């Protein structure tokens, strides 16, 4: 019953600012301390900042001080950390999270140690001064002369977007067996480009219709395209 | 206050002992958390207070203290255990470690092989792309070359490699070979060569084909 659930990231010109929203449900947010968490692409865990409504404490990552402003709202059982001067080191997958130590006691001076033990399902925040693109999409399409392992294989190219992310999805979310969607990878011209495919049985190449859903949330697009052998 | 993980990354086998180490600067008393990371994931706590195993958590997962030094145990490792696991130490600043990622190890897999052409909308751009599909290998490294006329390409491909499959523990693979409409117009046959062992495949279409 318990959940988090972030919004607010996206795509910010380098020195601008963000506001990052953690709605928590099933818990109240004054019981608890909230904490942001950061992960740069590739990179490790790092913790940015913390807060507790009810002793109106907050902390902060030294790396952050200043910038980064951590608060809540009790009527909304909501935290926010809101990013200002935005930095390319700043760019990052930023988690909310609840440490699992309640401030069980009602008085004042009592440190409490931190362990993370309901997260948020992360938000990417991107510092680049870049433009946002939507993705091309091309079918990726089989041959019935092209058989690897008694299956025939399709796909969805989806090409040349930023920022991340897509979401690709087949037949509406009604196909899932098969599907390998690759991780995205970035190209030279600096936009990103990612294939999902799919293994289906030989026979059903011609008779089944294979259609690839891709989300842009960034660019807020979404595309369908069927996908079929190529028949000239 | 530091915490120094180790090892950075390590594979085992299923049911392999698996042993993470934390090392903190400090004393950080016993408040040190151990997380279980799947790629673009949250992170999952599995233990608190150095030793206490988190609800839900299955009872394979343990955590040990020897003065400065903490350990995350993994009595049988399992093929949905592949992750990158990061110790935390619980007092302010929070400082979390290194991380430790967990590949699995198992038999060799033969790869399913499939190659795409550019598709005609794509040709409308003024640019191709050829995909090559490697389907459920192991292990990761695996020899791609591309041919075009049947002169090896170079520099023009990209490769990007799935995460490990949660009961098999395989991998799949694409290739990218990106080419101008005109460059490619002006060949005809494409072919994707796979070098695992003993044994390449090579899988190709011509451009006129259907
Ligand atoms: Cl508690
Ligand atoms: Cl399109
Ligand atoms: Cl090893
Ligand atoms: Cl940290
Ligand atoms: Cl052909
Ligand atoms: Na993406």
């Amino acid at each position: 019953e318990v959940q988090l659930v972030e919004s607010g990231g996206g795509l910010v010109q380098p020195g601008g600012s963000l506001r990052l929203s953690c709605a928590a449900s099933g818990f109240t947010i004054s019981s608890s301390y909230i904490h942001w968490v950061r992960q740069a692409p590739g990179k490790g865990l790092e913790w940015v900042a913390s807060i507790s409504s009810y002793y109106g404490s907050t902390s902060y990552a030294d790396s952050v001080k200043g910038r980064f402003t951590i608060s809540a709202d009790t009527s909304k059982n909501t935290a926010y950390l809101q990013m200002n001067s935005l930095r390319a080191e700043d760019t990052a997958v930023y988690y909310c999270a609840r440490s699992h130590y309640s401030v069980w006691w009602g008085w004042h001076s009592v440190s409490y140690y931190a362990a993370f033990d309901y997260w948020g399902q992360g938000t990417l925040v991107t510092v680049s001064s870049a433009s946002t693109k939507g993705p091309s999409v091309f079918p990726l399409a089989p041959s019935s002369k092209s058989t690897s392992g008694g299956t025939a294989a399709l796909g969805c190219l989806v090409k040349d977007y930023f920022p991340e992310p897509v979401t690709v999805s087949w037949n509406s979310g009604a196909l899932t067996s098969g599907v390998h969607t690759f991780p995205a990878v970035l190209q030279s011209s600096g936009l990103y480009s990612l294939s999902s495919v799919v293994t289906v049985p030989s026979s059903s190449l011609g008779t089944q219709t294979y259609i690839c859903n891709v989300n842009h949330k960034p660019s807020n697009t979404k595309v369908d395209k069927k996908v079929e052998p190529k028949s000239c | 206050i530091q915490m120094t993980q180790s090892p950075s990354s390590l594979s085992a086998s299923v049911g392999d002992r698996v042993t993470i180490t934390c090392r903190a600067s400090q004393s950080v008393s016993s408040a040190v958390a151990w997380y279980q990371q799947k790629p673009g994931k949250a992170p999952k706590l599995l233990i608190y207070s150095a030793s206490s195993l988190y609800s839900g958590v299955p009872s394979r997962f343990s955590g040990s203290r020897s003065g400065t030094d903490f350990t995350l145990t993994i009595s049988s490792l399992q093929p949905e255990d592949f992750a990158t696991y990061y110790c935390q130490q619980g007092s302010a600043p929070f400082t979390f470690g290194q991380g430790t990622k967990v590949e699995i190890k198992r038999t060799v897999a033969a790869p399913s092989v499939f190659i795409f052409p550019p598709s005609d909308e794509q040709l409308k751009s003024g640019t191709a792309s050829v995909v090559c599909l490697l389907n459920n290998f192991y292990p990761r490294e695996a020899k791609v070359s591309w041919y075009v006329d049947n002169a090896l390409q170079s520099g023009n491909s990209q490769e990007s490699v799935t995460e490990q499959d949660s009961k098999d523990s395989t991998y799949s693979l694409s290739s990218t070979l990106t080419l101008s409409k005109a460059d490619y117009e002006k060949h005809k046959v494409y072919a994707c060569e796979v070098t695992q062992g003993t044994t390449s495949v090579t899988k190709s279409f011509n451009r006129g084909e259907c």
